[PDB]
């Protein structure tokens, strides 16, 4: 009988923005409810339990609340770091049940923000003899998104962050590979709106 | 400290019969048992309050059975696996005194057709651009992982013998190689960046290592190619000075 609804069910948030996360639930004779993290294809983390007769709990950054009577949570995330991205979870168990009834999740992605772009598409050689390159677009500031090709024979990936820690930098990227004979990255992210000024380097 | 489970993955030919165990916190009174698959929730397995089983889903199949003998640890076995069994298998456990669960890492089962489609990684480490080390001072290397078949890996970077973590982003998924068929092989990717002065070290060593997790050793295997067993498939760089 019961249902437990999280919307939306993916957010994208640029960092230090709070954010706010909805869970609803069609039966509200519940006797707690409890929000979850999840980072994909591991296991789950407790966030924060609330009893049916509580209003409020916070945990840090994190505060929730819970109306029962609406059937309604809600978990608010303060200032977004990108070690925020991840899946909330929101779980429900019942009166005179043991079991959890679990939403679907949020797909949370906080993206970071890029102080000084300077956005570029390089080519990287393999370390081990062969033919073989792939094209890095990479230093775009998070607003740019990375579209797939219109050609099935090249691969791009979508994009990704990564944290230089003791630098205090962060930088986007993205790669393009393809085994077709005309390919090259002056063209490999043609089809995605980039900046105009994006650095195209000579020849090495 | 925290919840335990074996295996971590589990690769299996349908009609096959597979176990997992799960080990929760030290005297942890409950137990649960979920699966979840990729983009929904979990859904729930069963429950155990100290060795008695005290609630089960209606609708799970009675090939799924659970034990907790002497309380602690449990098993949970599915006798001839079908497809539809694939799932990360999700165990958790809580005190008596409170609500708040305790998850283990899981267990992955993939239940296929047959294991004539399954491939271990290639992988390929690129070398840094002189053009980016001249316009950033900063230097990129990228690992792909291509051609495995199902999706189970983890791809790490080692520097020197180290794990590194800082400067490192993985794809979030692994992208299909053929987007359109339902047996189609992967390809993921990865990025380690350091400063240019780094990578200008001939000493330094840079290691990208691919875990894919594949058959057993119990399994049948009659093709020519080497069996895609669960391995280590890595490539190298060394730094470069100029």
């Amino acid at each position: 009988k019961q249902e437990v609804t999280q919307i939306p069910a993916a957010l994208s948030v640029p960092e230090g923005e709070n954010l706010v996360l909805n869970c609803s639930f069609t039966d509200s004779a519940i006797y707690n409810l409890q929000w979850f993290r999840q980072d994909p294809g591991k296991g789950l983390t407790s966030l924060l339990l609330i009893q049916s007769s509580q209003r409020e709990q916070t945990s840090g950054r994190l505060n929730a609340s819970l109306d029962k009577s609406s059937g309604r949570s809600t978990l608010y995330i303060a200032a977004s770091q990108p070690g925020d991205s991840a899946t909330y979870l929101c779980a429900v168990r019942m009166d005179s049940s043991y079991k959890l009834i679990f939403g679907s999740g949020t797909r949370l992605l906080v993206r970071p923000d890029i102080q000084n772009p300077d956005p570029a598409v390089y080519q990287l050689r393999d370390s081990k003899s062969s033919d073989k390159s792939v094209c890095l677009f990479t230093d775009f500031d998070s607003q740019t998104n990375v579209s797939q090709s219109k050609d099935s024979d090249v691969y791009i990936t979508d994009k990704c962050v990564l944290d230089m820690r003791s630098m205090d930098f962060k930088s986007n990227s993205a790669v393009a590979w393809s085994n077709k004979s005309d390919f090259a990255c002056a063209n490999a992210f043609n089809n995605s709106i980039i900046p105009e000024d994006t650095f195209f380097p000579s020849p090495e | 400290t925290g919840v335990s489970q074996n295996p971590r993955h589990k690769i299996t030919k349908r009609g096959q019969n597979v176990t997992f165990r799960c080990d929760p916190i030290s005297e942890h009174n409950r137990l649960y048992w979920y699966r979840q698959t990729l983009g929904q929730g979990p859904e729930f397995l069963t429950y155990f309050q100290n060795e008695a089983q005290l609630e089960k889903s209606r609708l799970l199949s009675d090939r799924f059975s659970a034990e907790r003998p002497k309380g602690s640890f449990s098993t949970l076995e599915i006798q001839r696996t079908e497809q539809g069994d694939s799932a990360m298998y999700l165990c958790a456990s809580s005190s008596w005194d409170t609500g708040e669960l305790f998850f283990g890492e899981g267990s992955r089962l993939t239940v296929l057709e047959d294991l004539k489609n399954v491939f271990p990684p290639e992988v390929a480490v690129f070398e840094p651009s002189e053009a980016e080390i001249s316009h950033t001072q900063k230097a990129t290397l990228v690992c792909l992982a291509t051609g495995f078949y199902p999706d189970h890996v983890e791809l790490s970077w080692w520097v020197n013998g180290k794990e590194v973590h800082s400067g490192v982003c993985t794809d979030p998924q692994p992208l299909k190689e053929q987007p359109a068929l339902n047996d189609s092989r992967y390809a993921l990717s990865s990025r380690l960046r350091v400063s240019a002065t780094f990578w200008q070290n001939p000493r330094n060593h840079f290691r990208c290592q691919v875990q894919f997790y594949g058959l057993s050793e119990n399994d049948e295997w009659t093709q020519d190619r080497a069996k895609p067993v669960t391995q280590i498939v890595s490539a190298e760089a060394w730094g470069r000075a100029d």
